[PDB]
């Protein structure tokens, strides 16, 4: 009867809601009204194993598993996807999965188990059934229990039954999922069989979202697809499919792109969303913008892209601000000194354009001597057409003069 | 029996855990691949004796077939034989051998972190013991079964008997237990246990085909193929394949996307050295009483005083072995409290000690103290015979120049002046491509010893170009190397030419402008 | 009897332990081979008398055939006759002799480290005594059996009676026990016990053929052959073969890989001298009251005043 109560509760209809139409707030879901991504399934001893799909996750399920992506975006969309479409039952293994458990651990470290967070962020966890007797209901029907665990990266050993469940994952013969970023895959790696990577397919996903949500205006969609072969590296900038809401506000909330559709308006609007999302003062949020801007100055300085993690004199401290901001990350497996990676290698040049207007219309002590310094390191006119076309066309935004 | 059936059932099925099957093969700091399915190969072993003789080359299964409790297993430093022991318990959870199938109780503990009572320490890493299985039921059950009981005990290098005297009693006083126990440790405190136990065996080296299985197991075949081409060039590196840890580091640096072939071998010794500094930074708390760099200076002075005076065994007097046992406690060299009056202290590899004197030598050329730099020039003053530099000091100054750019210039100042040949009658050529020995070759010069002088000078130039190639100071000291090989010849066999000659004409062709000749085969 | 059957069964089968069969023949400091299967030879013995006369050259089995409790066995310095006693208890665990087979209780203790009560001191090195076998069951059992009871007592050179007065009572007052007891010690404090006990015998020298068995037992035949060629040159070294400890050191130095033939005989006396300094550095705490080198100077002055004035007995 506990399984009947929780089965009746986990089919929640208002559970569908996502801020992917944040201020646009279009009347629609994100599965029947939005497309999907795929799985880069990677083995632990470095073969890139397969690229499975979402029912292919269901075929050979993993008893404990980690995925990488973007929080707020696809990973929690994948977990709430599993629960909300688990309230549907169409796949020929569905309706026979027993107890999923959605959990985001970025808020809490509440040194207490199931009744704390099921009674806290959800309805309740039962009082006649004890919290360990609820854990006994876990550990008496283990074989079909599915977990949707999120963000060990903001978690320590402080929750008791949680962290002792994760460190003793045999003692519940269950399926465990977790959605930690690529900064802290190493703490999950002791308890992994395979790694899963979320990756956008910007061949079709961006034109599916901008198709379905913007059938109101389709001539600029013609501008988009003709722009896809005038600029054949359009896949080289569309690197996260659920942070295209800045593009969504840059069609319905900023109609200027309808007559000005090239790249710098688009990811200028993405950068403006990065100012709007996590709206704050001149903290090292802003010095993470400028300091990763001079990480981008080191990026195009000696044409180094996958970094060395030696010279953190540019940005350095409070890595939670730079990965939470998500302008960079680091390497997963062993290196001698591990290697930083970007969401987009050419997007880094737009970060250096933000660095260039920061080094163009600000304090004139030595800052514009740094922008003047690298701006004089690029002093050849035949390089100027192509390199100054792309990079200085990224500079063609930000009109401060 | 139902207690043993349920609990032993969940322990038979418990030992396929991914944490039980995977760890970090360089300690705890770096995210590194391990897999008992893949990383495990078959290492060689040796059945020991009272004479410490390598009697029978034991494999894993042959060690299982030759069971003598207490099973004493010892080996080298930094091995991590929990690969072996967790392979044993894992194949016990998977049906490995019939002799493994005959067991019922198989345990395994880190002695480096074991604490509390035996019921509690086994409860510290199982946690699945209800109140219904009591501690007299536990220990009286272990003494009750008495034959199918088996323990895997590892980590005596950091075991402390005050954490659990019951485990130390299980080691020593087996007569009050008489259960099947297996102890695995190094030679750091092997003298404390050895006389008690019956079985004694060592883990030997690693074969090049099992190393081939390990390299081909965990990496893309391009890095395996060209890294393996670096393996099948250097004979010294083929001597270095007698331990898995170098193989882990070579499968660690080249792991990535590109041929990182700048790591010739001197960066491999630097990565191994500083990587053991990383693993043993605060594992053994480094230098607990007296700091860490002092003991580093002690190890380097053992390398200089050893190698320069041609000493490679190390038996200091009793009482003065403090920093000796500090450095063995870290894991620099192997101590030996074996069948010898005063205990033996030596490095696991001779040319590795030569690397220790190399980086020690460049380190004493590094600082601004004139006494250590000019004293390093006095270490250079132990080389006046150029043939003995090729026979002994070749890998030393090779590692010294390859380790840093600063020591290279002092090697230029000293070896630019030294010209005296030295021994040639006791240093005739052992192997040569000069397989034709005519009398017309004796009619060129009747003095064969002058031809041996030409072999001494040409092999000295081989040490010079190999020195500059391993140095990788690719475009800096061009006037000095050009002023070096003037008045020097060059013998080249055209039938075997490696690519560092291409690097030689590539980087500094003015040195080839300043040569004398090439006798070309 | 079931208590004696189970406990005495596990003690009959307990005494083949590798720690019970192997030790360090030069004390505790150096990893040195011992094996009762191999290192044990047959030493010579002498049945003593009130005139201290070497009456009958007793072997081991002939000493077993001539049982007189309390069996007093004495010998030379640094011998380590736990080879002999653990050979006796080991062959009792292996079926050595019929007279050994007639026993039921065989014990052995280091008197140099024995402490606590007798039930507790025997519990200190057995640890397999449950609560069901009580201490009046223990001692009343030992006095109860009264004929098949046998003790091997060794290490009186460092015995202290305040550690256990019951063991010293087992030595002296045998009439309140009347169990078969064997005491083995040196002549350091033999005067304290000798008048009480009945049997007295000494361990004599070592024969050159048993020494040949010991050298040929534990070493490669090259070192045995050429070291034995050094033995069959010096007649003085053939006088030095009358003790096993020199034979241990000669089978220790040449043990290795090479003919270490620089150790002619003066390095042998230096190795024996400084090796006894090593073994008796803090075994007897060296010089406890007054330092060690002062007593070294005293021994050397006894040697100079003795040898230079041609004096070789020493009765101050």
């Amino acid at each position: 009867s506990l399984s009947e109560q929780l089965r009746d509760n986990y089919t929640k209809a208002t559970f569908r809601h996502m801020n992917l139409p944040e201020v646009c707030s279009s009347l629609g879901t994100d599965h029947l009204l939005s497309c999907d991504v795929s799985i880069i399934s990677k083995h632990i001893s470095q073969p890139v194993q397969e690229a499975l799909t979402i029912p292919e996750v269901f075929s050979n399920l993993n008893s404990v598993m980690c995925v990488e992506g973007e929080t707020g975006s696809g990973k929690t969309t994948f977990l709430k996807r599993i629960a909300f479409l688990w309230a549907s039952g169409c796949c020929p293994l569905l309706y026979r999965f027993q107890l999923v458990f959605y959990l985001s651990l970025s808020s809490i470290t509440p040194d207490q188990g199931l009744a704390n967070i099921i009674c806290a962020q959800l309805l309740g966890a039962g009082g006649c059934i004890s919290e360990v007797c609820l854990s006994s209901s876990i550990q008496q029907l283990q074989h079909q229990v599915l977990f949707l665990l999120d963000d060990y990266s903001g978690l320590a050993s402080l929750p008791q039954a949680l962290h002792t469940l994760i460190t003793k994952n045999y003692l519940s013969r269950t399926c465990l999922l977790i959605a930690v970023h690529t900064n802290r895959v190493r703490d999950i790696r002791l308890y992994l069989g395979t790694s899963l990577e979320i990756q956008e397919f910007p061949f079709y996903n961006t034109v599916s979202v901008l198709r379905k949500f913007f059938s109101h205006d389709i001539i600029c969609v013609e501008k988009l697809i003709i722009y896809f072969i005038d600029n054949k590296d359009l896949q080289g900038v569309y690197k996260t499919p659920l942070f295209v809401a800045a593009v969504c506000t840059d069609w319905i909330q900023n109609a200027s792109a309808q007559d000005k559709f090239q790249d710098v308006t688009l990811f200028q609007s993405y950068m403006q969303y990065l100012s709007l999302k996590y709206k704050a003062t001149a903290e090292p949020l802003q010095a993470t913008v400028s300091s990763c801007g001079q990480l981008a100055l080191t990026g195009l300085f000696s044409s180094c892209f996958e970094f060395n993690s030696d010279d953190l004199a540019e940005a350095g401290v409070d890595e939670d601000e730079k990965l939470t901001t998500l302008l960079m990350s680091k390497f997963t497996a062993q290196r001698l000194r591990p290697v930083y990676r970007f969401l987009g290698p050419l997007f880094q040049e737009f970060l250096a354009a933000v660095r260039l207007t920061e080094l163009l219309s600000s304090d004139r002590q030595e800052d514009q001597d740094l922008g003047l310094y690298y701006l004089r390191q690029i002093d050849s006119p035949l390089k100027a057409i192509n390199s100054f076309n792309i990079f200085l066309y990224y500079v063609s935004s930000h009109s401060s003069s | 029996e139902e207690d043993l059936n349920v609990l032993a059932q969940n322990l038979k099925d418990l030992y396929n855990s991914p944490a039980f099957l995977n760890f970090y093969p360089l300690g705890e700091d770096i995210d590194i691949i391990f897999n008992l399915e893949k990383t495990f190969t078959e290492p060689i072993m040796w059945k020991k004796d009272h004479r410490h003789h390598r009697v029978e080359q034991l494999t894993l299964g042959s060690l299982l077939e030759a069971l003598k409790s207490p099973c004493l297993i010892e080996g080298e430093s930094g091995k991590g034989k929990s690969t072996l022991l967790q392979r044993i318990a894992m194949l016990w959870a998977s049906g490995g051998c019939r002799a493994l199938k005959g067991f019922r109780l198989v345990f395994f503990i880190h002695l480096r972190s074991a604490r509390g009572g035996l019921f509690e320490t086994l409860y510290d890493q199982l946690l699945n013991i209800p109140d219904f299985i009591s501690k007299p039921t536990f220990k009286a059950l272990l003494l009750k079964l008495h034959k199918e009981v088996l323990f895997l005990l590892d980590g005596y290098n950091e075991f402390h008997p005050q954490n659990c005297p019951e485990i130390e009693a299980l080691i020593k006083e087996n007569h009050r237990f008489k259960n099947m126990v297996i102890v695995t440790t190094t030679t750091e405190c092997l003298r404390h246990i050895r006389h008690v136990g019956a079985l004694t065996a060592e883990v030997g080296d690693m074969t090049e085909d099992s190393a081939k299985d390990l390299i081909e197991a965990v990496l893309v075949p391009d890095q395996v193929e060209r890294l393996w081409a670096q393996i099948q060039e250097s004979r010294c590196l083929r001597n270095l394949m007698k331990t898995p840890l170098f193989v882990v580091i070579t499968c660690a640096i080249q792991m990535g996307r590109q041929e990182f072939q700048a790591h010739t071998q001197t960066m491999l010794f630097q990565t191994f050295y500083d990587l053991l500094i990383q693993k043993n930074s605060h594992r053994y708390r480094g230098g607990a009483s007296g700091d860490f760099a002092r003991s580093l200076d002690y190890c380097g002075d053992l390398a200089l005083e050893g190698v320069f005076a041609h000493k490679f065994d190390f038996e200091p007097e009793h009482g003065s072995s403090m920093n000796e046992d500090v450095l063995v406690t870290i894991g620099l060299l192997c101590k030996y409290t074996a069948q010898r009056l005063k205990p033996t202290y030596k490095f696991f590899h001779k040319s590795f000690q030569e690397y220790t004197a190399g980086r020690r030598l460049s380190s004493l050329l590094t600082s601004k103290e004139p006494e250590e730099v000019s004293k390093g020039n006095s270490y250079l003053n132990k080389m006046v015979s150029i043939s003995d530099i090729t026979s002994l000091y070749g890998n030393l100054l090779l590692y010294t120049c390859g380790s840093s750019t600063e020591a290279t210039r002092a090697v230029m100042r000293h070896l630019a002046m030294v010209y005296q040949h030295g021994s040639l009658q006791g240093l005739s050529v052992t192997k040569r491509p000069l397989w034709r020995q005519e009398s017309i070759q004796s009619l060129r010069n009747t003095t064969e010893q002058d031809v041996l002088k030409a072999i001494n000078v040409n092999s000295f130039v081989e040490c010079g170009i190999n020195l500059f190639s391993e140095s990788m100071s690719k475009s800096d000291l061009s006037q000095e190397f050009e002023a070096f090989f003037q008045g020097k010849s060059l013998y080249i066999n055209s039938e075997n030419i490696p690519d560092y000659l291409f690097d030689f004409f590539e980087y500094l062709p003015n040195c080839a402008s300043a040569l004398d000749f090439v006798k070309l085969d």
